[PDB]
This record gives structure tokens, C-alpha cells and sequence, in this order.
């Protein structure tokens, strides 16, 4: 009877709706780790020029530990 | 023509039963693709703590390369 | 009660079975999105804050360097 | 002096990761605009 | 025939609401696994970031 198929068939909408909002917040996780994968990138270039920095200042002030 | 009538209800009942069968190869992917996803976003999450265990660090550093920075 | 009548029955009977556990699953999944793009967020907090003390401790650091 | 032309180097460097990483994000969002029609957001 | 006829756009009604599902579900995967491409892009990148700050300050 539809005393079943009318059940299962809300009980889809719901798990629809459910997923919609799913859908909704991953693409907010995707805009986030865009922008992550952005800012990781520029920190890993900047800390590659700052270690650099640091080793000419070691050469410079030999004698300071 | 109840012979016409008799050959259509059995028409759509044999496509109901059709409808049935792919409902469940559906219903059965989705499950799997689920399951799927919460692993993957499971791995990503130990990815994340370890990407944030990370940034502690570099603050954490930094904190003495400003230390000696400034003893200069 | 023919055998594909029973096949109808049993075949919608595991549909909204299984649509149980789709429900748990989407259930589980929105709130661990909801967590981790919190994390995310907060990881880049830490990361601008970072970038700062990094851009800045090598400015310092270039400046020694004459 | 010659350190300036380095400090260039530098800054059209940045200039140009982040075009790179400017491209790669537009194509990010065409794909989620796509998912957004599909589902109605 | 009335109520095979109903019953039967119902169940097709039903289908087409969990093709809907079906898809979004695939979709949902599709995105996560792509999402991950750029974690472990991050998680590469600040692996690097570390490992070159802690030699910038350990002389
Ligand atoms: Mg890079
Ligand atoms: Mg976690």
C-alpha cells in the first residue's frame, strides 16, 4: 500500500534535504582550502626565505651562538 | 477489451518491479559512496590536526627567532 | 504473494532500510564538515599569524644583513 | 643597490604565485556554480 | 488499472527522488576526494614551512 510508499518516499525527501545543506557546507570547505592551500603555499616560500636570511646572519655574527 | 486493459496493468507492474530493482542498485551505490566519504574525511581530518600541529610549531619558533632577533 | 509481488515488497521493505542509514551518514557527514570548517578557519588565523611574524622577522633580519 | 633589483625579483614573484593561485581558484568555483545549478543554491 | 495506474507514477515518482539522492551522494565523494588533492598539497607545504623555521632558529 502507499501505507509504506508514502513513508519511504518522505523519508527520501528528507534525507534530500538534508544533503542539499551537505552539499551547501562542502563547498564552503572548498572555498576554504583553496584559500589555504594559497596561504600554505606562500608561508612555506616565506619561511624558505627567512631561513635563508637567518643562515647569512649566523655567518655574519659568527661568535654569537 | 479486458484483454487490453489485463496486458497494460501487467505492463506497468512488470516496470514497477523494474523501478524497484534500480531504486536498490541506487540506494546501494549511495550507501558505498557514504561510507566513502566519511573514511576520506576522517584521513583529511589527521591531515588538518597535523597541518595545525604545524602552525603551533612555527609559532612557537618564531617566538625565539623574535627572541634572538631583538637580543642584537 | 507471487514471487515477484513478494520481490516488490521486500525490494521497497530494504530501500527504506537502507535509507536509514543514508540519513545517519548525512547526519554524521554535515557535522564533521561543521567541525573541520572550523579548524579551517581557525588554521588560518594561525597561518596569517605566522605569515606576520615571518615577513617581519625577515625584514629584521635583511636589515642586519648591511 | 643590486639588492633592490633582488627585493623586484621578489615582488613580481609573489605577483605572479598568486595569479597562479588566483586561476586555479576561478576554476574552482565554475565547478561548484555547476554543482549549485544542479541542486538550487 | 486506477490504482495500478497511480501507484505506478508514485514508485517512478519515488525512483526519480532517489536518483536525486544517488547524485548527491556521488557528487559529495567527488568533491571530498578533490578536496583532498589541495590538503595534501597544505599539508606538504607546512610540513616544509616548519622543517625551514626550525633550522632559521636552531644555530
Ligand atoms: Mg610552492
Ligand atoms: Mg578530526
Amino acid at each position: 500500500s502507499n501505507r509504506r510508499l508514502q513513508q519511504t518516499q518522505a523519508q527520501v525527501d528528507e534525507v534530500v534535504d538534508i544533503m542539499r545543506v551537505n552539499v551547501d557546507k562542502v563547498l564552503e570547505r572548498d572555498q576554504k582550502l583553496s584559500e589555504l592551500d594559497d596561504r600554505a603555499d606562500a608561508l612555506q616560500a616565506g619561511a624558505s626565505q627567512f631561513e635563508t636570511s637567518a643562515a647569512k646572519l649566523k655567518r655574519k655574527y659568527w661568535w654569537k651562538n | 477489451s479486458l484483454e487490453e486493459m489485463q496486458r497494460r496493468a501487467d505492463q506497468l507492474a512488470d516496470e514497477s518491479l523494474e523501478s524497484t530493482r534500480r531504486m536498490l542498485q541506487l540506494v546501494e551505490e549511495s550507501k558505498d559512496a557514504g561510507i566513502r566519504t566519511l573514511v576520506m574525511l576522517d584521513e583529511q581530518g589527521e591531515q588538518l590536526d597535523r597541518v595545525e600541529e604545524g602552525m603551533n610549531h612555527i609559532n612557537q619558533d618564531m617566538k625565539e627567532a623574535e627572541k634572538n632577533l631583538k637580543d642584537l | 504473494g507471487s514471487a515477484r509481488e513478494n520481490e516488490m515488497d521486500e525490494n521497497l521493505e530494504q530501500v527504506s532500510g537502507i535509507i536509514g542509514n543514508l540519513r545517519h551518514m548525512a547526519l554524521d557527514m554535515g557535522n564533521e564538515i561543521d567541525t573541520q570548517n572550523r579548524q579551517i578557519d581557525r588554521i588560518m588565523e594561525k597561518a596569517d599569524s605566522n605569515k606576520t611574524r615571518i615577513d617581519e622577522a625577515n625584514q629584521r633580519a635583511t636589515k642586519m644583513l648591511w | 643597490k643590486k639588492e633592490e633589483e633582488r627585493q623586484e625579483a621578489l615582488r613580481q614573484a609573489e605577483e605572479e604565485r598568486k595569479a597562479k593561485y588566483a586561476k586555479m581558484e576561478a576554476e574552482r568555483e565554475v565547478m561548484r556554480q555547476g554543482i549549485r545549478d544542479k541542486y538550487g543554491i | 488499472l486506477s490504482e495500478i495506474e497511480t501507484r505506478h507514477s508514485e514508485i517512478i515518482k519515488l525512483e526519480n527522488s532517489i536518483r536525486e539522492l544517488h547524485d548527491m551522494f556521488m557528487d559529495m565523494a567527488m568533491l571530498v576526494e578533490s578536496q583532498g588533492e589541495m590538503i595534501d598539497r597544505i599539508e606538504y607545504n607546512v610540513e616544509h614551512a616548519v622543517d625551514y623555521v626550525e633550522r632559521a632558529v636552531s644555530d
